[PDB]
């Protein structure tokens, strides 16, 4: 995260960390959406271009953290994963199209003061919250600049008009992305950045109080540059297959 | 483009995993 | 069920340090 701050203790209760094993290395950031499904990009698993191709077995889910390096003893929970499930049309080859992913954890996470799963939007909430101006929360442990903090960074940002970020870049993006930040001259700054990947954006709710999930940190050219946006994976636009999943499983 | 760093972590005790 | 309502704050009634200025941009 570029110009965040430290997270208080307990302010993402549903930050997860995707830990490899061998190297032990912070590969993304991920969330807990129930007691045995924690949701991701699919690019922190699967991308060719960079030789990755995660399976099971290869990692650790570490809820409940604060400090980034630190085994966080009486408060951590770690997870090792049942399976892995990437979206069928997930699009590594050109613009990480569906950059979804669902994990299930081998044994439920019992809920704390630091771990409790978010809420994923519903059309009405999606409708009302997803739009352009909307400040949204993103979390991670990712990139200070285009080096890495010692604990859990957060970000407010608003929701740019689709048109902004099309003429922002030479990708093609799609109507399951969107994108945040201020404008050059706004007068603030901040973004996600490498290591921050497969992490919440998220909003709470003005009508329940509730914070709601509305995108995944996917991709972005360099971090924090004047005239550039990061780009969030559209949850809601793809419920459909995280239901259909979570039903199936 | 998409979005580990590797500023090294304590280990994590067997009785953890 | 409880989703989304953390518990050091939605829960305790108690609202963290950034948390206004997202509910003070949903005009």
């Amino acid at each position: 995260i570029v110009e965040g701050s430290d997270a208080e203790i307990g302010m993402s209760p549903w930050q997860v960390m995707l830990f490899r094993k061998s190297p032990q290395e912070l590969l993304c950031g991920a969330s807990l959406i129930s007691d045995r499904w924690v949701l991701t990009a699919a690019h922190c698993l699967l991308y060719p271009p960079w030789d990755k191709n995660f399976t099971e077995n290869d990692l650790l889910v570490r809820i409940g953290k604060h400090s980034r390096t630190r085994y966080e003893r009486n408060i951590e929970k770690i997870s090792m994963l049942e399976k892995i499930y990437i979206h069928p049309r997930y699009n590594w080859r050109e613009n990480l199209d569906r950059d979804i992913a669902l994990m299930k954890l081998k044994k439920p996470v019992a809920f704390s003061d630091y771990i409790h799963p978010v809420c994923l939007p519903d059309r009405e909430t999606a409708a009302s919250l997803l739009q352009a101006g909307y400040k949204g929360r993103v979390t991670g442990w990712g990139n200070l600049k285009e080096g890495q903090p010692s604990v859990l960074q957060v970000v407010n940002l608003p929701i740019v008009e689709r048109p902004v970020c099309k003429d922002s870049t030479r990708i093609r993006i799609t109507d399951n992305m969107f994108c945040a930040g201020y404008k050059p001259d706004e007068g603030k700054r901040g973004d996600a950045c490498e290591g921050d990947s497969g992490g919440p954006f998220v909003m709470k709710s003005p009508f329940n109080n509730r914070w709601y999930q509305m995108g995944i940190v996917s991709w972005g050219e360099g971090c924090d540059r004047d005239g550039k946006y990061g780009f969030y994976t559209h949850v809601f636009r793809l419920k459909k297959w995280i239901q259909k999943v979570i039903d199936q499983f | 483009x998409p979005x580990g760093g590797g500023g090294d972590y304590e280990p994590i005790p067997e009785e953890a995993a | 069920a409880d989703c989304g309502l953390r518990p050091l704050f939605e829960k305790k009634s108690l609202e963290d340090k950034t948390e206004r200025e997202l509910l003070e941009s949903y005009i």
